[PDB]
């Protein structure tokens, strides 16, 4: 019934927003719900943010 | 716009008291608001120039 084939790939790239599933190796797994400007966060003397 | 950003169009004035009115501010760029907040509220308390009440002789 049928007698010719076509097979077309598509190739998406994603980032990460809130809702996304995250996990640590020790059983810690939890969804993410922010994006901050690097200001907002906390940072140590040394001036490097986490 | 490379060196422009967003101004506030602020309008409130809403003194629930004359001691305090209630004020808003919009649009900031994003992030300011902290900013602004943060330095202002530094200011006032700390900062203002005034008279202050401070002996009793008795």
């Amino acid at each position: 019934g049928v007698l010719k084939i076509v097979k077309v790939y598509l190739a998406v790239k994603r980032r990460i927003q809130p809702g996304d599933k995250m996990a640590g190796r020790h059983g810690n797994k939890g969804v993410i719900s922010k994006i901050n400007p690097i200001e907002d966060m906390p940072y140590d003397e040394n001036g490097t943010p986490v | 716009s490379v060196t422009e950003f967003l101004k506030p169009r602020l309008v409130d004035i809403e003194q629930v008291s004359s001691t305090h009115a209630k004020v808003t501010l919009e649009p900031l760029e994003r992030g300011f608001g902290h900013t602004l907040g943060n330095a202002l509220r530094r200011i006032l308390l700390s900062s203002m120039p005034g008279c202050a009440v401070t002996e009793v002789e008795i």
